[PDB]
This record gives C-alpha cells, structure tokens and sequence, in this order.
C-alpha cells in the first residue's frame, strides 16, 4: 500500500525539482546575457545594473527554493500517509 | 547509505581550521601584500 | 557497485567527527599556511618578486578590485582578507584532489587516502555560514540592530517583502550546496571511473582530472566573488 | 592592418596604419580590428580614440564631436575638435570638465581620458 | 592493487599536458611582470640620479 | 484504492509544479532580461522601467500561484472521493 | 477500477495546468520583453503599448484559461464515469 | 477492462492539451513580440501588421484548436469501444 | 490484454500529438516574428517576404501534419494488435 | 509479455515522433527566421540565401526522418518480442 | 522478468531519441540562423563562416550520434538481462 | 515493497538530472553567447568580462548541482523507505 | 523485484541521457551561433573568440559527461539492490 506512495512521491519530487531547474537554469542565463552584455558595451555601468538583475535572479531563484521546499514535503513529510 | 546532508560535529572542526587560515592569511599574507603595493 | 561518502569516522567530544574531510582540510590548511610563511620571508617591494609574491599579488590585487567596485575598501577592509582565504583556501582544497591517491582495496571496491574536503557537507556548511553570519553582522554594524533586519525585509522594492526574504534564506543554501554537489559529483565519478579495466580507465581519469582542475579554480572563485557581492548588498546604505 | 584617417571639419587629424583601434560609440565601447563589417556609428560626448600600431606605442586622441566609419577602406573619424595625449595640460582639461557647460565639460572629460586619468 | 597504476597512467597523461601546455604561458606571464617590476624599479634609480 | 490514487496525486501535483516553475522562472528571466537591457541602455528610464516590468512580472507569478493553489488541491484535498 | 480512472484523470489534469502554465507563462515574459524594450526606447509611447500588448496576453492566458477549464472537467466532473 | 482503456485516454488527453497550450502559448507570445516591437518603433505601422499578425496567430491557434478537437476525440468518443 | 496496447496507444498518439503541436506552434511563431518584423522595418517588402515565409511554414505544418497522419495509425489502426 | 512490449513500442515510437517534431518544428521554425529576415534585409540576396539555408534545414530534416526510421522500426518491426 | 524489461528498454531509447533529435535539431536551427544571418549581411563571407559552423555542428550532432548508439544499446543489446 | 520504490527511485533521480542538464546546458549557452558576443565587439575585453559572466555561471550551475545533490540523495540514501 | 527495478532503470537512464542530449545540443547550438556571429562581425578575432567559446562549451560539455556517467551508474552499475 505504502510502496506505490512513496513511488509516487519520488517521482513527483523528481518532476518539481527537474521543473524548478529548468526554470531556475534557463531564466538566470537569460537575465545574465543581458547582464554581460550591458556591462560588455559600458564597463562603469557594472554596478548600476546589478540592481535590475538581482531583483530579477531574486525573483528566478525563488521559484527554485520554493520548488525545492515542496520537494522536501513530498519526499520527507508525504502529504499522505 | 545514511543521509549525507546532516552535518556532523566536524562542522565545528573545520570551522575551527578556516578560522585559523583567516587569521594567518588576515595577518601575514594581505598586510604585507597591501604594503609592497 | 559504486558506495557513497561513507566517512571514517569517530567520536571526539561525544559528536561523531569525520577522519577524513578533518585529515584534508587540515593539508589544506597547512600548505595555505606554508605557502603564506614563505610569502613572510621573500616579499621584497625593494627589488623583483618571485612566484609565491606575484601569486598572492594577483589574486589580492584582483579581491580589492572586487571589493573597491562593490562597496569600498574605505568602508570594508576586512571583506578583502575574508574573499581572499576563502578563495585560496577552496582553490587548495580543490586541487589536492588531483593526486593519485585512489589505491583500489584491501578488498571489494575503490578507495583513496584522501577525499576531497568540499564534498563533506559539513566543510561546505562551515564555510557558508562563516559567511552568512559575518556579512549579516556586517550589516549590522553599517545598519544599526533594527535597520538591517528591516531592510533585509524591505529590499529594493517593498512591495516582494517575501520574495526578498527568500533571498536570504536561499544565499547561504546555494554558496554551499554549489560546491558541494559539484565537488561531491566529482567524487562519484572517479569512483565509478575505477569500475573500468585499467588500460582503458586512464583516459576518462585523465579528462574528468585536467577539467576538474579548471572546475575547483572557477568554484573556488564563484564563492569569493559572491562573498564579497553578498557583503556589498549587505553594507549598501 | 587597417587605416585609419581621422579628420577634422578644417584639417586632417591624424592618418596611418594601425592593428586596433579603440573607441566608444553612443551605444557601448567598440574595438575595430583589420577585416570588420561596414559600420556607421556616433562617438560620446567625451570620446578618446586609442590607436595601436605595431611596433610604436598607442596614440591616444580626444575627439569632440566624432562620426565613426568603418568600410572596406578602413577606419575614418570625423571630428569637430581633436588633440593628441601628448598636446593636453591636465590643470585645463581637469578644471573644465567640472564646469557647468555641457559640451566645454564634455571636451575636459575627453581631454582627461587622453591624458589617462578617469 | 591495479586501478593505482591507471590511475598513475592517468596523472603522468595529465602532468605532462599540463607541463607541454600550461607552465610555459604561466611561466611567460610571470616573467613579463617581473621583468616590467624590474624595469621599473630600474627607471626609478635613473630617475633618482637624474 | 487509495494508494493508486494517492500516487496519481502526487504525480499530478509534481506535474503541476514543474510546470509553474519552469514559465516563472523563464517568464520571470526574459522580463528581467528586458529590464536589465532598458536600464543599460537607458539609465533614466529606470524608474519608469518599472511598470511595465511588474506588470508582466504579476501575471507570469500569477499562472504560478495557481498551479500552487491546485497542486495544494491535488495533494492535501484530493478532488477524488 | 475507478481508483486506475482516478489515477489517470489526476495524471491528465497535472499534465494539463503544466502545459498551460509553460505556455503562458513563457508567452507572457516574451510579450513582456517586447513591452518594457518598447517603453525604454519610446518612453513616452507606453499607452499606445497597451493594445498589441493585451491582445498578446490576450491570446496566451486564453489558452491558459482553457487548459484550467478542461482540468477542472478531469478532476471534479471526469469524462468517463 | 475499461478502466486501463480510461486512464490511458485521460493520460492521453491531458498530453495533447499540454503540447497544445505550450506551443499555442510560446508561439503566441513570439508573434506579440514581433507585433509589438514593430509597433513601438512606428506607431503608424499598426494597421499593416495585423495582416502578418493575424495569419501567424491564425496558424499557431488552428494548431491548438485541432488538438483541443482530438481531446475530446480521446476522452469523450475514446477510440476504444 | 488488448486494453493494456488501446491505453500504450492512445497514450503515444497523445505524445505524437503534443510534440507535434509543440513544433508547429512555436515555429510558426518564430517564422511569423521574421515575417512581422520584416513588414514592419519596411511595408513594401510585404509580397516579397511571403515566399520565404510559407517556404518556412510549409515545412513546419508539414512536419504537425505527418504526426497528425501517424496519430491516427496509432488510435485508429493501431500498428500492433 | 506480447502486450506490454507492444505498449512500450508504442509509447517509445511515440516519444520518438515527438521529439523528433518538436526539433524539426523549431530547427525549422529558427532557420526560416534567418532566411525571412535576411530577405528582407537584402531582397535580391533570395538565391544566395537558399544554400546555406537549405543546408540547416537539411541537417534539421535529416534527424526528423532519421527518427521517423526509427519509429516505424519500434512499431513495425518490434526490435525484441 | 524479461517483458518488462523489454518494455522499460522501448521506452527509454525512445527517450534518448526523442531527447537527441530535440537538441540536435534546435542546435541546427540556431546554428544556421546564424550562418544565414551573416551571409545575407555579408555574402562573400560565406567561405569563412563554415569553419565555425561545422565546428558547432560538429559538436551538435555528435549529441545526437552518442543517443543513437545508446538507444541501439537500449533497444538491441539491452544491458540488463 | 522495495523493488517498486527503488524503480520510483531511479526514474525521480532521472528525471531530476534531466531537467538540471536542461537548464544548466542552455543557461551556460546563453551567458557564453553574450560573453562572445561581446568580445566579439570588443575584443580587448575578456577580463573585464570574465566577472559578470563566472556571477552567471555560478547561478546557472548552482541549480544545476543543487539538483545533483538531490539526484544522489535520491538513488543512493533513498529518503524513503 | 529485480524486472521492476531494471525497467526504472532503463527509464531513468533514458532520461537521463536525453535531457543531457536536449541541454548540450541547445547550448552548444546558442554558444556557437554567437561564434558565428562573431566571426562574422570580426573575421580577425577568430582566435581571439576561441578562448570565450571554448569555456562554454568546456562547462556545457562538463554537464553532459557528469550526466552520461551517471547513466552509466544507473544502467551498468545500478545503484540499488
Ligand atoms: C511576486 O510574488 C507573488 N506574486 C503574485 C502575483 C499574483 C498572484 Br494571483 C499571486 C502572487 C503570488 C506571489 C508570491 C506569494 C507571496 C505571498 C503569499 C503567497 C504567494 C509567490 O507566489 C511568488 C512565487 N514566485 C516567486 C515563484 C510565493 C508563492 C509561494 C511561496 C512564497 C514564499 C515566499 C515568497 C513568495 C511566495
Ligand atoms: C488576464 O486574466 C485572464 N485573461 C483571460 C483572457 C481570455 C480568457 Br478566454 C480568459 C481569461 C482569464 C483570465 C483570468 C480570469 C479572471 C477572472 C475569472 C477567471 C479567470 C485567469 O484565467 C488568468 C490566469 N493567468 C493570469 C495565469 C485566472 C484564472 C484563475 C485564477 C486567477 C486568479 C487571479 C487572476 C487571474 C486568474
Ligand atoms: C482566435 O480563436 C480561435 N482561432 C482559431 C483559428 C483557427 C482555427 Br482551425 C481554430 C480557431 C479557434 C479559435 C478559438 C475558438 C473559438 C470558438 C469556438 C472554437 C474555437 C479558440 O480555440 C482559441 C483558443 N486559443 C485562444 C487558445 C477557443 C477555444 C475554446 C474556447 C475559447 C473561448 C474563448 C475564445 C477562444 C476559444
Ligand atoms: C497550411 O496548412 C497545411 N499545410 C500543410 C503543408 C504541408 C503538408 Br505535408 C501538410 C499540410 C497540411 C496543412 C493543413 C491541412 C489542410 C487541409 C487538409 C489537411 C491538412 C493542416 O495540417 C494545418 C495544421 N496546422 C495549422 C496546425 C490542418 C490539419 C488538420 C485540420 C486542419 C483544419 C484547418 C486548417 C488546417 C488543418
Ligand atoms: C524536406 O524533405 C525531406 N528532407 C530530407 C532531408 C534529409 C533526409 Br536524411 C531526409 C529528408 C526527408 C524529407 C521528406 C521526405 C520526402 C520523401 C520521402 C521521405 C521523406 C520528409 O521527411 C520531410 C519531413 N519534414 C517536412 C517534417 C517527409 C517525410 C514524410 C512525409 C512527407 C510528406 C511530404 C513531404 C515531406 C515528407
Ligand atoms: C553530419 O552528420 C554526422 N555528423 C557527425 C558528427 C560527429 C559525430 Br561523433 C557523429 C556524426 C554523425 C553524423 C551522421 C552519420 C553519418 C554517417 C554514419 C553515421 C552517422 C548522422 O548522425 C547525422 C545525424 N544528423 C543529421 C541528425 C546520421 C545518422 C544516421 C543516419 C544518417 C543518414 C544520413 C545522414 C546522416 C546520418
Ligand atoms: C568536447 O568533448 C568533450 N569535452 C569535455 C569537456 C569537459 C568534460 Br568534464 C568532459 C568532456 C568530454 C568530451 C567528449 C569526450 C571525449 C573523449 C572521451 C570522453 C568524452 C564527449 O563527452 C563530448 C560529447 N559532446 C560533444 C556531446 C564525448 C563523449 C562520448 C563520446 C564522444 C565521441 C566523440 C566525441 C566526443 C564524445
């Protein structure tokens, strides 16, 4: 009765996190590309634009954690029992 | 087989041993390096 | 086939201490240690500078321009020794896993004389969370008490206050699960690299080692450089 | 090697042969090597040109007023005003680029990249 | 006792790549910043005796 | 009876979660990427950069939060008797 | 049996908010991008934005609403009693 | 043997709605980029890009519109009496 | 034994149908971001820039339409029986 | 025993058809791009533009049908049974 | 034991296609929409840009050739039997 | 009991580093492209850009192997059991 | 016991191997499209534009050699009993 749960918990953590790291992966290598290049064509800007691509990275990585979070509470504290 | 996130007392340990190099490097090393120039 | 970082371990002040990852940070240590020594003893701004000078030139060199960018060498010389032995300190501890330490058995499968300390999570989370507290102290003494938690709350849009907190959950999460799981993944492979026969694992061995290299320079750089932005976002106004 | 020809509205500027030449366009810095696209571009207010030849050292112009063009020809930079590192004093080109005239600021601003500081 | 000698196979492949490649670029680097040190510091003395 | 559909559940609902965070994390990417590049090229613009950005911003987190919202339904009040 | 019915209906419905939130969250960054490099370059043009824009969004969510239409239809209201 | 034949049209049906609302969503959002980028740089283009406009969207909707048809193909009139 | 191939089938018809989709939409919306960007920088151009144009999309249907073709092969004359 | 391979024959020709679509549909979709935007560009570069062209979507075409070989291999000619 | 395994073996090397001619074909794409973009600004460039091309492409399909070999491994000689 | 959830197991630690190789291949590829693109611009300034673009990198592959410490956890410390 | 697990297996190490395929093709596709470009831009700075390129590719390559190891792990040398 329990093996088939915890399969199915495995493989649903397995899908949040492969989700989370697309997501997390591809949406921070984008805002980087405009980061490098930004700083690519004006040096002295460098600093002035680490405030958009911080609140942006800030908003990508938090789906990832938050992703990660209800991975742990499918793996660790299955929602059923 | 045991979970390998959960840290152990060896925390401590290392810690201790980083906290030595930060002071050796933080007192030999970027003094020394900062003055020559 | 392949076993996972089971430690050899044993108990020191009633916590179970690992042999292994306390033995490599140690070397690590110690040859940080010699290597700065050496430095004490041949840093001439008289006449020309050896190897050792020019080393810890450059990567001081490079750190303080980081932290001058960041947030300024006026307002944070102690950011500049903290990037600089974090990062010469993983870089070392990295490189010593380039040995030939493996030595197959004394019987069933591989097995080496030295792990590489950052794949222990307890090397990771000594170092992240040295970090984590020495910048939100930081942010303390630039802040006050009760501006740092509040404006680590507030960010630089009120409105994600929660998102904002996440971010500081999420710093010293990643800093050390970074390096662990790339370290750690190193690990694995060399392990299942010695399930080949010997006259065709030399060439795996080879190509995971000579990349690897490059891999603990740039892990040991990402931390420094992330270092030293955490403490400029910490330290801003 | 590329050619580069760096004119003003009542005289040449400068005219030879060079392996690099640096500058920086409204949109970002820019660096022209032997063989590059045709390009049309306007420096920066406070624009230096900094030409590298084989074996001399780099000339380090401040122009004020440039059009970049690059073609098959070369290099060409148009100019209202221009003066070669070696022909700046410092005190002048510092205590004009703090006045409150925009482009007498912007010229003090150039003149000071030539000189190499900022 | 023979992933050892694979092993070794593989950090001699690897230390003679490193020293057929790296070493000499590093070596060069180096040697350009001591030596332009050096010029420096030679600059100097003449322009102290001058 | 249940343990299959628990397992459904759970696979569902890490369906549902992969699927939020890889559009938030790339949708968050490409409009930050957006605004790193307006702040680049345009300083000034910054403030009024802000705008747009959040708008799109409250609607890509939007499809996130109720993929959330169900995934919570799909896993705490699964909607099979 | 029904509970293999279930399975698959909370299977098809995860399946389903996934795609759409893919989708419209990926649509809404891109459309987004367009938006914010339209108002950095055109600052004044931001009102003269808002009728391609919403008519881009207009069309992604759609989709995304439909998807969350037809999930409802697999997990409270199965098409196959 | 009905209820394998259920779960498989619901798994079914739940891909095909999937695909469709990821492309029809990321499609759609490419051509709103183009529409509104073309837009914001000549206002008065407006009317003669809806011609473009309207057949790519007319291409990429008839994709989704098909496969919502053959979702209810599968879960509605399942192929397997 | 036969509703284990139906539900095998109709489950790869679902994901032959959903790549398909996939493909189609987001590269109709590729080759109508081209098309749309080209009207817009110059109008004139319109009837020449619609032989490349459904040069591109007539590969890409062509590809949705042969998925279409073997989706049936799948659900409707099942290859393997 | 005959029936689960003939299910997994199934769903693997169908995952095959899948990707390969979806590569082809955007390989396709990113190289017309190419060639409509430098059509536009330069209109009388039409001929000079279709061999590099129709060498992309050679390559691209070559892994669709390669994988088409490959589906009908999985469900017609049955690798093990 | 061996049906099941058969089956897991049909699936995964479908996997691996499906995975490979995803990434080979859009890696093509993106490629030649660069190939393309510089012999339409440049034609007389076309000699030069194929050296960088096939470097890309060379490393590309090797991708997909890898998942070829694998999948015959899966499909073939299936290493667990 | 074991033998179903060691299976679950193995395909969630799959399915975890599938999508961490997804998004940490295409997050590196878009940094890289702006890192050459701008050195392409400028080719004087590699140094300079080595920062921004280790900041990204370091991002992109802390999704990645946070993912890869998961995957382990997953098939080698099996959470449940 | 042992069939079930050397099926998840098979599946694991078919995903694997395709997201490592899908994120190596679609980043060495992105990274050498900028080498292109470069290289049409600056024909001279091809030496120059090898050091940028051959790290990114280093790092994609990097993930997908971890990845084909571990699949390897999974299908040779599986890691549970
Ligand atoms: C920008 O934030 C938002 N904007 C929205 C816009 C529209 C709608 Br209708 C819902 C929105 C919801 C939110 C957040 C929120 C804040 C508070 C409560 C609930 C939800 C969020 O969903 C952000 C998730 N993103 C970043 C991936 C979130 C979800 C879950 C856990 C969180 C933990 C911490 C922070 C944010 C958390
Ligand atoms: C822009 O919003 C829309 N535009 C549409 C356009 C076309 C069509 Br035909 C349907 C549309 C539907 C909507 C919303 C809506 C508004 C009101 C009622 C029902 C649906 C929406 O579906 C959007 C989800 N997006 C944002 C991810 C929604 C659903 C569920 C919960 C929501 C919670 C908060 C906000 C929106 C919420
Ligand atoms: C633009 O709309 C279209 N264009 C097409 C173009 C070609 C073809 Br061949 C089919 C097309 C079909 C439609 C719609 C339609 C309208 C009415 C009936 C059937 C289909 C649509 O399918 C759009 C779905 N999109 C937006 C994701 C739709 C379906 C279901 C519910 C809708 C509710 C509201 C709006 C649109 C709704
Ligand atoms: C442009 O249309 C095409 N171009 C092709 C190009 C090459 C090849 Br070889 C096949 C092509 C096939 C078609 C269509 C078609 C038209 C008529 C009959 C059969 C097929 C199409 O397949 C388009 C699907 N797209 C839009 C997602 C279609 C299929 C099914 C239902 C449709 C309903 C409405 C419209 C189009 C419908
Ligand atoms: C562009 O056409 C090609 N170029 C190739 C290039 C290289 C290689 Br190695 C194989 C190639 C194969 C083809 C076609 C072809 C033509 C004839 C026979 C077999 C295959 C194609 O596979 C194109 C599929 N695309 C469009 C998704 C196709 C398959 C099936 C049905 C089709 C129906 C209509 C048109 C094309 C049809
Ligand atoms: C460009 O072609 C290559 N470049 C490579 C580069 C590196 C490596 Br390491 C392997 C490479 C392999 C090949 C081909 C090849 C040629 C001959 C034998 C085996 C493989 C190829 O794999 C191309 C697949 N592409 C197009 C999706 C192929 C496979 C199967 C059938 C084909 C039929 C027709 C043409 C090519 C066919
Ligand atoms: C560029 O090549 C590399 N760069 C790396 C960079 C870092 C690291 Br840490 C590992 C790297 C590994 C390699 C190759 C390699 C060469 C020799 C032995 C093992 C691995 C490679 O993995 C490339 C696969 N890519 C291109 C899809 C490969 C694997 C398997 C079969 C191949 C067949 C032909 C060519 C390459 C083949």
């Amino acid at each position: 009765m329990d093996p088939t749960i915890a399969a199915g918990a495995l493989i649903g953590g397995g899908l949040i996190m492969a989700g989370g790291a697309i997501g997390a992966g591809i949406g921070d290598g984008v805002a980087g590309n405009a980061l490098i290049s930004g700083v690519a064509r004006q040096p002295e800007a460098q600093g002035r634009l680490f405030t958009p691509f911080f609140i942006t990275v800030g908003l990508v990585e938090a789906a990832y954690f938050i992703n990660l979070a209800f991975m742990a509470l499918f793996v660790f504290a299955t929602p059923v029992k | 087989s045991s979970n390998f996130l959960i840290p152990n007392g060896t925390f401590f340990v290392v810690l201790a041993i980083f906290l030595v190099v930060l002071a050796v490097i933080g007192t030999f090393v970027v003094p020394p390096i900062l003055k020559v120039l | 086939q392949i076993e996972v970082g089971e430690h050899h371990t044993a108990t020191w002040l009633g916590m179970t201490v690992n042999t292994d990852t306390v033995l490599s940070t140690a070397i690590a240590g110690l040859i940080v240690i010699a290597l700065a020594f050496y430095l004490r003893a041949k840093v001439t701004s008289t006449d020309v500078p050896g190897g050792v000078q020019l080393f810890f030139e450059a990567i001081t060199i490079q750190m303080r321009n980081q932290v001058e960018s960041a947030i300024g060498m006026r307002i944070a010389p102690f950011v500049l020794p903290l990037a600089v032995t974090i990062f010469v300190f993983i870089l070392i501890s990295n490189w010593l896993a380039v040995l030939p330490v493996q030595y197959t058995d004394k019987h069933g499968h591989t097995t080496e004389l030295l792990k590489s300390a950052a794949a222990d999570i307890n090397y990771v989370l000594a170092l992240a969370l040295f970090v984590f507290v020495c910048y939100h102290t930081a942010g303390i003494w630039r802040r006050g008490i009760v501006g740092h938690p509040i404006k680590l709350l507030k960010g630089h849009v009120t409105l994600l206050a929660p998102i904002n907190l996440v971010e500081e959950v999420a710093k010293p999460i990643s800093l050390s699960l970074r390096l662990f799981g790339n370290i750690f993944a190193g690990g694995i492979l060399v392990a299942l690299i010695a399930l080949f026969p010997p006259y065709i694992m030399w060439a795996p061995n080879a190509i995971w080692k000579a990349f690897d290299l490059f891999v603990g320079a740039i892990q040991a750089f990402i931390f420094a450089l992330l270092t030293i932005l955490y403490f400029s976002q910490a330290m801003e106004l | 090697e590329l050619n580069v020809e760096i004119v003003a509205v009542d005289r040449n500027i400068w005219s030879g042969t060079a392996k690099f030449l640096f500058t920086r366009t409204t949109v970002g810095e820019i660096g022209i090597l032997p063989r590059h696209i045709p390009l049309v571009a306007q420096l920066v207010d406070d624009a230096m040109v900094r030409v590298e030849r084989e074996g001399e050292k780099d000339l380090r112009i401040a122009v004020d007023g440039g059009f970049l063009s690059v073609t098959e020809e070369g290099v060409s930079i148009l100019a209202e005003s221009a003066e070669f590192e070696s022909e700046i004093d410092e005190a002048a080109a510092k205590q004009d680029s703090e006045s409150d005239d925009p482009r007498i600021a912007a010229r003090g601003r150039a003149r000071l990249r030539a000189v190499g500081a900022i | 006792m023979s992933t050892f000698i694979g092993q070794l196979f593989g950090f001699a492949v690897i230390v003679y790549l490193v020293w057929r490649f790296i070493v000499p670029l590093v070596g060069r680097l180096m040697s350009a910043r001591q030596d332009t040190v050096r010029q420096q510091l030679a600059d100097a003395a003449a322009a102290a005796d001058r």
